[PDB]
């Protein structure tokens, strides 16, 4: 019994970034490097509040920053990125292994056109510290008041009054 | 004098050839030239489903890059 509150359709009307999974995979490392702040803030909100109905604005801002990143890569390094993501898309598993020359062209293009460097191995998987300004959810699980603990057992022990007190056994 | 044996393998080789190419070509034909994307894990399937959604024409192989976004 209650209300399943749901934000109206207007709040979740994001611009809906539209690139295929192969295109996303091609720009994975550079996007993670130069877009880490919105992703990290949004995910910390998601993990702390534990309520996607609450951190929708961070979901907006992450999409805004992703679209800005893709607009920059469109404006500066369109051709190498296009060839690289097409060559990634050809593979069934989308492995970076086969596509290394196009990766080199894309990397040098973004390095000398947008000042970017790909993260080294394992750099993109380190736990980061975010400087979010939202408060800490006091009751993320919405837990009710806990039952009071049972009365604690304490006190000095003396011999049982009149022994066992079990039938004729006096002692 | 075993060259007479050789035709038996030859045609048989063709037989064993026919599926291996055909499947590959079929995988290229039905998926727009590119290799059939394999979903061994839920992440790959989610990527394929989002591709089907973004394509607008309900086929995952149809890919959109920079031209789709603003
Ligand atoms: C492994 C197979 C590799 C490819 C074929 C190599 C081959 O056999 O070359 C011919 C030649 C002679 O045939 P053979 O198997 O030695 O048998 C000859 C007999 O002495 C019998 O020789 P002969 O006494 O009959 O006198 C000469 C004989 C010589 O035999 C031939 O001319 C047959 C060779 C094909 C023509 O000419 C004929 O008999 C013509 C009949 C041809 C019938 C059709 C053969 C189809 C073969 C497969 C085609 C592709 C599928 O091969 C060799 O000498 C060995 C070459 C090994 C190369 C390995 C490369 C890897």
């Amino acid at each position: 019994p209650g209300i399943v509150e749901l934000p109206t359709l207007e709040d979740l009307k994001v611009q809906e970034v539209k690139v295929s999974s192969s295109v996303l995979k091609a720009a994975a490392h550079h996007y993670g490097a130069q877009c880490d702040k919105p992703n990290k803030e949004f995910m910390l909100c998601r993990w702390e509040e534990k309520d996607p109905r609450r951190c929708l604005e961070e979901g907006k801002l992450v999409n805004q920053c992703a679209l800005d990143f893709f607009r920059q890569i469109k404006r500066h390094c369109a051709e190498p990125f296009t060839e690289y993501w097409t060559c990634i898309d050809y593979s069934g598993l989308q492995l970076f292994r086969h596509c290394r020359k196009q990766q080199a062209k894309f990397d040098e293009c973004v390095l000398d056109k947008l000042g970017w460097v790909r993260p080294d191995l394992g750099e993109l998987s380190k736990v980061t510290k975010v400087k979010t300004d939202r408060p800490l959810p006091e009751n993320p699980y919405h837990s009710r008041a806990r039952p009071e603990p049972n009365p604690e057992a304490e006190g000095d022990l003396k011999p049982a009054k009149h022994g066992s007190r079990l039938f004729f056994w006096t002692m | 004098m075993w060259f007479e044996i050789l035709p038996g393998i030859a045609v048989m080789a063709a037989c064993l050839f026919i599926p291996g190419m055909a499947t590959a070509h079929i995988h290229k034909f039905t998926n727009g030239g590119k290799e059939k994307r394999v979903a061994h894990f839920s992440y790959q399937w989610n990527l394929m489903e989002r591709d089907r959604c973004i394509s607008g024409v309900n086929r995952y192989h149809v890919t959109k890059g920079l031209e789709n976004i603003d």
